[PDB]
């Protein structure tokens, strides 16, 4: 079988999103509040508004995405966001570490600190498995992407109205990875369903995150710390 | 509202 100039040119401008939305240089993470070693929430919480805007630029990008309503668009990035930043989060990831390494030796977060951000390692230990098997699947620059366009049309979020749209986009975002994984990935045999596995672990580390974020932003010494748009996207308002 | 999702949405 073989790919066609729809499936390629969604995977053209997905690929191209990405590599608009993700800087390898890390150049900016010298703009956030430093790390200090919850010393580490000024930096982490820094670190996370701007990843935020990232996939609100990725997203806007995605086929389809930006025809939605407003209100879809606000609800899929608001449910979807922290599941994106861990997605996205693997390409720093490093299984020597154990780590994310962000260019220089003071963007290097590892574990140790955790309490010093304001997580607990219900949080951590599920994610840095998360990070390792999705770092042992070795996904092509194409796959990633699309996990990552997969995750933020998914419909069953909190929030959506027009179901049955996002739903026929995250079809054929799914068709395009299957078809991708078997024209082009060798030995892909089992890899769509692994991937799909790495999604129902997300909801899982998004509600455990979710959970530890309600006792952040219900102290005010600790949301002082975090930024507007965090608070925004991370909020329970609803539109 | 969202005041900065609706602006970075454009
Ligand atoms: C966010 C990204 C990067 C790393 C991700 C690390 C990352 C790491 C975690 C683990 C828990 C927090 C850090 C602990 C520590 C590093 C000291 O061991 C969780 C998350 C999810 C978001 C956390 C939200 C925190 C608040 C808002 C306070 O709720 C991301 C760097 C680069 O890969 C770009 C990517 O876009």
């Amino acid at each position: 079988h073989m790919l066609s100039d729809e499936q390629m040119q969604i995977i053209n401008s997905l690929v191209e999103a990405h590599h608009k939305t993700y800087d390898d240089s890390y150049s900016d993470f010298v703009r956030f509040r430093p790390p200090v070693r919850l010393s580490m929430l000024p930096h982490l919480a820094d670190l996370v508004s701007y990843s935020i805007q990232k996939v609100i630029g990725f997203a806007k990008m995605i086929p389809g995405f930006r025809d939605l309503t407003a209100e879809d668009q606000i609800a899929l990035l608001k449910s979807s966001a922290i599941e994106i930043i861990m997605l996205r989060s693997n390409q720093s990831f490093s299984l020597e570490d154990m780590s994310w390494s962000c260019g220089g030796p003071d963007f290097k977060y590892c574990i140790n600190d955790v309490t010093k951000a304001g997580h607990t390692l219900e949080l951590l230990e599920p994610l840095v498995k998360f990070q390792v098997g999705l770092k042992k699947l070795k996904l092509h620059e194409e796959e990633h992407v699309l996990l990552m366009a997969i995750c933020l049309l998914s419909p069953d979020r909190p929030g959506v109205q027009d179901h049955v749209r996002i739903e026929a986009l995250q079809d054929r975002l799914c068709d395009v990875l299957q078809a991708y994984i078997r024209i082009q990935h060798p030995g892909g045999r089992l890899l769509y369903a692994k991937m799909i596995q790495k999604l129902a672990d997300l909801r899982s580390l998004n509600e455990e995150h979710s959970k530890q974020y309600r006792s952040l932003s219900f102290q005010p010494e600790h949301s002082m710390q975090l930024t507007p748009l965090v608070l925004e996207v991370f909020g329970s308002e609803v539109s | 509202r969202h005041k900065i999702l609706h602006r970075l949405l454009q």
